């Protein structure tokens, strides 16, 4: 709700909300990735988000 | 056209292929690998030249 408590999460396909945190990956070197959000995308590099 | 790709998230990359006869390529007579018994490779060797 809009006046709801924020819960923890992680994002998923088709702005798909997951609520356990379990997709771990060993980082790798030039990381690289969009992932759909709403009605656009976000930009990640090295794992740390860009716009 | 042919071109190669790998996730990159709910997008997709692309990089361009570029082309090789026929000629410049050949397929080795065995698959053997002397170096380590038991372990054998799933697709052939091959050798070529652009």
């Amino acid at each position: 709700e809009d006046q709801g408590p924020l819960v923890e999460g992680q994002l998923g396909e088709n702005n798909e909300l997951r609520l356990t945190r379990d997709a771990i990956e060993p980082c790798t070197v030039g990381h690289r990735r969009y992932f759909t959000f709403g009605g656009g995308y976000v930009y990640f590099e090295e794992y740390a988000y860009s716009h | 056209r042919r071109v190669s790709a790998r996730m990159l998230g709910d997008v997709m990359a692309v990089s361009t292929c570029v082309p090789v006869a026929a000629d410049n390529v050949i397929v080795q007579n065995s698959m053997r690998i002397s170096s380590r018994p038991g372990a054998c490779y799933s697709r052939p060797l091959v050798s070529f030249r652009y």
